[PDB]
C-alpha cells in the first residue's frame, strides 16, 4: 500500500498485504480510515476478494 | 424489606452500587468486586506477541 | 491537599495538565506511568493510571476536538521515536504514532510537542495538529486524528521552543500562527492554516541562549476554547 | 500487513579447560567435600593435595607423611579429613588447615588401604587394612574400635555404608563376596553376601536400595532389600577401576554414575533407564582414579582423572553523577501498583546479515558475492544458493556479469559437486551460466581451464557414484 | 541532493526536495519563473513547476517530471527562451 505525499512527491509504504490490491480510498469524514480490497490471486480459479479497512494511526488493520 | 443497596466510589468520583439480598448472607460478609489492578491492556487487534 | 498524596509517584513530574472542561488533572513522569487524578480541594484521588513500558514519557497533554467535543485524546511522548494517542473511554485503546511520512531523518526524539487546532479555510474541517520538534531547525506539523504529515517548517538556527497563537477572522473563522525561536533569539511568526511560510520575523532584545517561549493572555494550549466562536 | 519470513551429548561435550598436572607417582583415589565440594583432594604418594574450584591448582596440601598414602576422605560435615597410608597409622586431621594433625591412630600393621567416615554419624570412622578384619573406630575414644568387624576369607579392601540405612556397612574383599554387616551384630557375620566373581575394585551404594560393585572387566549391581542383581556392564578393556555417583544435577539426565576402567574412556551411565552411556571421552592412557564433583558444586563443576601414571586431567564446566541518576531515577518500576499496563514492543531479532538483506532488497549480485567468500560458511553458501534458485531468476541474477565475477562460483562448485545434497543443484548453476555465457568464454579463453578441470573431476565423481550404486545393487542381490 | 527553496525576504526556507540522490551541481529557470530545472552528478535532469493559479497563489512548487538521458554526470546546464525557440 503506497501513499504519495504530493508536495514532496514521495511515499509511505506498507509492505506485505499478502495479496493484490484492487480498490482503495479513505472514507473517514476527518480522514482516519482506509477502506480497501485485497484479492490474493494465488488461485486463478475464483475472484476471491478480501474486504478490510485499516486505521491511519499506525496502519493497523481492523476487521479483515 | 429483604433488600440492601450499598454504594461505593469505584473510580475517584463515580458511584457504583450493589443490591445484596439481605437475610441469607453470613454474619460477617465481604463483597468482592471486579477491579482493574494490574490488568494487561489487550488490544482488539494483537495477539500475545503483538 | 497535596495532589499526589492519594497514589504517589516515584520519578520526576515532567508533565502536568488539566482537562479543558472536566475536573481532571494529568501527571506524567520518567517512570512511564501516566496517571490521571480527579482533583478537588479536600481529598483528591486517582481516576486511572495508565502505565506503558519502555517509553519514559516527557510531555503529555489532553486534547478535545473543537467541532464535536467528544474525543478526549491524551497525547504522550518521551525520548523515544514514537508517541501515543489515547481516546479516553472511562480498558484503554491507545494508538502509537510513529509513521513519519516526509521527514524521517530529523527526529532523534519526540520529547517536545504541542497540540493545536486549525481550520481548513476553504471548508471548515477544524481539526488537530501535533507539532513535534526536530534537530536542526525542524518542527513538523502532523494530523491528530489520522497521523498524516501535514507539513513541516525549518527555521535557521537550532530550535529551542515554540508556541501557538490563534486569532479570529470572522464570526466562525480563525487563523493559527506558530511562533518559534532560536537560542540566538530571533523569532519566526508564521501562519499555518495556509502553507507554512513566514509572514513575520523579528528579534528579541537580548539573550545569548534563550530557553522557553510562551504566549498567553487570550487562548492557548493551556487555556483552550470549546466552541469555535469562543476562540 | 505482516512481517517478513526468515530462511545430552552436547552437554557433556561442552566440558572444557581440560588441563594437566603430572604428579610424581600414581593417583590411588580422590575425595570431595560433602556439604560443598568447592574443594577436592587427590591422594598423591606421601602427600595429599587439595584444590579449589577457582584457581584449579593446589590451594592446600599436606606432605609430612612418611610412606605412600592410600585413602583420603572427608567427613560428611566437611571440616576434617581422614587419610590412610602404607604404614598403617591412619591419620585424621582438620581440613582447611593442613599444618595441624588431630590424631594419628594406628590400625593393624598391614597397610590401611581404605578409611572413610560414617555417612551420617560424625564420630565413627571405618578403616580397612590387609588384616582380613575391618574396624569401626570411634574418634572420641580412639584407643579401640567398638566393632572388630571380622568374618572375612581374605583381604578386606573397599568399604562403604548404606546412606539412609545406618546399621548396614557394605564391605568388599578380594573374594567376590560383598559383605554387609549390621553394626548391632557380633561383627562376625553378614546377614547375607553378594556374589561378585572377580576381586571387587570398589563398591558404592547409589540408592538406599541399590548398590553398584565393580571388580574385573564387568561391573555389577546389587539390590539389598531382596539380594538381587538386575544389571551388569562389561564393555571395557581392563577392569572398571573406580566408580562415582551423582544425583540431581543440570543435564538432560537427572542422575548419573560413572565407571572408569583403565582404558582411556570413562563411561557415564544412568539409573534413569538402566545404565547406558551417553558418550565416553578418552584420556592419555590407563585411567585409574576418575570422578566428577557431586551435586552441590553450583554451576562450576569439575571432572578429575588421576591416571595410573599419575597425571591429573581436570576438565571443568563453568556457566554521570547522583543528580543525573536522580534525573533518570524512575527506570525500573515497570508498572507494579497501578491500574493498567501496556506492552507494544518490537523485538530486536537475530542478527540479519548482508546477504540476507541483499535478498530482502533484491540485491542479487552482491548476494552472490557475499555467498562466494571464504569468510562466510560453506553450508550458508549452499543454503543461499538453493534459496535464491528457489526464489529468483538466475538469468536476471546473472544478466550482466563477466568471468572475473563468475570465477568464485566455479571455484566453489569445484568442491561442491562432491556434496550429497547440493551436487545436481550446483550442476544446474553451472548449467545455466554456461547455457547463456558461451560468448564470454569464446572471447576470453581463461576459465575453460576450470571447465576442463571440472570435467575430469566430475568424471571421477560420476565413476564414484556409479560404483556406489552398483555396490548397493550388491546389497539388493544379497537381500 | 537537497534542493531547498528559500525565500528572499525573511531569509527563511520555503520548501525542500530530497529527490536528487547525489551532489547537485547546476540549475536554471525561465523568464517569469514558471519552472526550475536542476541537475548534478546523479546524471538526472529534473523539473519543478510553479505554473498553475494554485501554485502562484500559495507560491508552491511540485516535483513535476524527472529524466535521465546522460552517461556519467552533469556539471553544467543552462536554458534559453524566445518566441522562435525554447
Amino acid at each position: 500500500m503506497s501513499l504519495w505525499q504530493l508536495e514532496t512527491n514521495s511515499q509511505q509504504f506498507l509492505p506485505r498485504l499478502n495479496g493484490i490490491i484492487i480498490d482503495c480510498q479513505v472514507l473517514g469524514p476527518q480522514g482516519n480510515y482506509y477502506s480497501l480490497i485485497l484479492q490474493m490471486t494465488e488461485n486463478n480459479s475464483n475472484s476471491d476478494y478480501q474486504f478490510l479497512l485499516l486505521n491511519a494511526s499506525d496502519l493497523t488493520s481492523k476487521l479483515s | 424489606k429483604d433488600l440492601l443497596n450499598v454504594s461505593w466510589l469505584q473510580n475517584a468520583t463515580m458511584p457504583y452500587f450493589k443490591n445484596l439480598q439481605w437475610r441469607e448472607i453470613p454474619n460477617e460478609y465481604t463483597v468482592e468486586i471486579s477491579l482493574n489492578w494490574n490488568n494487561k491492556n489487550k488490544s482488539a487487534d494483537r495477539d500475545l506477541h503483538g | 491537599k497535596d495532589a499526589n498524596a492519594s497514589h504517589p509517584s516515584h520519578s520526576a513530574i515532567q508533565s502536568l495538565s488539566f482537562h479543558p472542561s472536566k475536573p481532571l488533572l494529568l501527571t506524567g513522569g520518567y517512570d512511564k506511568t501516566l496517571r490521571i487524578y480527579h482533583i478537588d480541594g479536600k481529598t483528591n484521588h486517582l481516576v486511572t493510571s495508565l502505565h506503558l513500558v519502555g517509553s519514559p514519557i516527557q510531555t503529555c497533554t489532553f486534547y478535545t476536538s473543537l467541532s464535536n467535543q467528544n474525543q478526549q485524546n491524551i497525547f504522550t511522548a518521551g525520548r523515544r521515536r514514537y508517541m501515543h494517542s489515547w481516546d479516553l473511554s472511562l480498558t484503554a485503546k491507545i494508538e502509537k504514532f510513529s509513521r513519519l511520512y516526509g521527514h524521517e531523518s530529523t527526529q532523534r526524539s519526540f520529547e517536545n510537542f504541542k497540540v493545536a487546532h486549525l481550520q481548513n479555510s476553504q471548508t471548515n474541517s477544524v481539526h488537530g495538529i501535533v507539532l513535534l520538534q526536530g534537530n536542526n531547525g525542524w518542527i513538523n506539523i502532523l494530523h491528530s486524528t489520522s497521523g498524516l504529515w501535514l507539513m513541516g517548517c525549518k527555521i535557521e538556527g537550532v530550535i529551542t521552543d515554540f508556541c501557538i497563537d490563534y486569532q479570529p477572522i470572522s464570526r466562525g473563522k480563525f487563523r493559527t500562527i506558530l511562533i518559534a525561536v532560536n537560542a540566538y533569539g530571533e523569532v519566526w511568526e508564521f501562519d499555518l492554516n495556509k502553507n507554512g511560510h513566514v509572514i513575520r520575523r523579528w528579534k528579541d532584545q537580548g539573550g545569548v541562549g534563550i530557553t522557553k517561549i510562551q504566549v498567553g493572555g487570550g487562548t492557548t494550549t493551556t487555556c483552550p476554547a470549546l466552541q469555535i466562536s469562543k476562540i | 500487513s505482516t512481517a517478513r519470513p526468515r530462511i545430552e551429548q552436547r552437554y557433556w561435550r561442552q566440558y572444557t579447560s581440560a588441563q594437566l598436572v603430572k604428579e610424581h607417582n600414581s593417583v590411588t583415589h580422590i575425595s570431595f567435600n560433602p556439604q560443598h565440594p568447592h574443594d577436592f583432594a587427590v591422594t598423591s604418594s606421601t602427600r595429599v593435595q587439595i584444590f579449589s574450584s577457582r584457581t584449579r591448582q593446589v590451594i592446600k596440601t599436606f606432605s609430612r607423611f612418611k610412606d605412600v598414602v592410600y585413602s583420603a576422605s572427608f567427613r560428611s560435615d566437611g571440616k576434617l579429613l581422614c587419610a590412610g597410608d602404607a604404614t598403617g597409622l591412619v591419620s585424621v586431621y582438620d581440613s582447611y588447615n593442613p599444618r595441624t594433625i588431630l590424631l594419628s591412630i594406628n590400625a593393624s600393621t598391614h597397610p590401611t588401604h581404605v578409611t572413610k567416615f560414617h555417612t551420617q554419624d560424625n564420630k565413627i570412622l571405618a578403616t580397612a587394612s590387609d588384616d582380613r578384619v575391618t574396624r569401626l573406630w570411634d574418634i572420641s575414644n580412639a584407643y579401640e574400635p567398638q566393632l572388630e568387624l571380622t568374618g572375612a576369607t581374605d583381604y578386606v579392601r573397599t568399604l562403604s555404608f548404606i546412606p539412609a540405612a545406618p546399621h548396614l556397612v557394605a564391605t568388599g574383599s578380594y573374594d567376590g563376596l560383598i559383605r554387609l554387616y549390621d553394626t548391632r551384630s557380633s561383627g562376625s557375620t553378614p546377614i547375607y553376601s553378594l556374589n561378585h566373581d572377580q576381586p571387587v575394585e570398589n563398591v558404592i551404594a547409589v540408592s538406599p536400595t541399590q548398590i553398584v560393585s565393580c571388580g574385573g572387566n564387568n561391573f555389577k549391581v546389587w539390590d539389598l532389600t531382596s539380594n538381587k542383581k538386575l544389571y551388569e556392564r562389561g564393555n571395557f578393556n581392563k577392569a572398571v577401576t573406580c566408580l562415582d555417583y551423582v544425583e540431581n544435577f543440570d543435564s538432560p539426565m537427572q542422575s548419573a554414575l560413572i565407571a572408569s576402567s583403565l582404558d582411556g574412556h570413562v563411561k557415564v551411565f544412568d539409573p534413569l533407564d538402566n545404565f547406558q552411556v551417553k558418550f565416553g571421552w578418552k584420556f592419555s592412557g590407563p585411567v585409574l582414579s576418575c570422578a566428577v564433583s557431586p551435586s552441590t558444586a553450583q554451576g562450576n563443576r569439575h571432572l578429575v582423572a588421576g591416571l595410573s601414571s599419575g597425571l591429573l586431567a581436570i576438565r571443568t564446566k563453568k556457566k554521570k553523577s547522583n543528580n543525573f541518576q536522580r534525573m533518570m531515577r524512575g527506570s525500573e518500576y515497570q508498572g507494579d501498583q497501578e491500574h493498567i499496563i501496556h506492552n507494544d514492543k518490537v523485538r530486536s531479532q537475530r542478527r540479519m546479515r548482508a546477504f540476507e538483506r541483499n535478498i530482502n532488497q533484491f540485491k542479487w549480485s552482491e548476494a552472490l558475492d557475499n555467498a562466494f567468500v571464504p569468510g562466510m560458511a560453506k553450508e550458508l553458501t549452499l543454503t543461499v544458493l538453493q534459496e535464491l534458485r528457489k526464489r529468483g531468476k538466475v538469468r536476471v541474477a546473472l544478466y550482466g556479469r563477466d568471468e572475473s565475477t563468475l570465477e568464485p562460483l566455479l571455484n566453489w562448485c569445484l568442491k561442491g559437486i562432491e556434496d550429497v545434497r547440493s551436487a545436481s543443484i550446483v550442476a544446474d548453476w553451472v548449467a545455466v551460466v554456461l547455457e547463456l555465457y558461451g560468448n564470454t568464454l569464446e572471447s576470453s579463453p581463461v576459465l575453460q581451464e576450470l571447465m576442463i578441470d571440472l570435467k575430469t573431476k566430475v568424471r571421477h565423481e560420476i565413476h564414484k557414484s556409479k560404483e556406489a550404486q552398483r555396490i548397493e545393487g550388491m546389497l539388493q542381490l544379497l537381500t | 541532493g537537497s534542493i531547498k527553496f528559500w525565500d528572499f525576504q525573511f531569509a527563511t526556507l520555503n520548501q525542500s526536495f530530497k529527490a536528487h540522490d547525489a551532489d547537485v551541481l547546476c540549475l536554471t529557470t525561465d523568464t517569469d519563473n514558471n519552472y526550475v530545472f536542476s541537475a548534478g552528478v546523479d546524471r538526472k535532469i529534473f523539473q519543478f513547476s510553479q505554473n498553475t493559479n494554485k501554485s502562484q497563489k500559495n507560491n508552491r512548487w511540485v516535483n513535476s517530471s524527472n529524466r535521465l538521458l546522460h552517461g556519467n554526470d552533469i556539471r553544467a546546464i543552462c536554458a534559453y527562451q524566445s518566441k522562435g525557440a525554447d
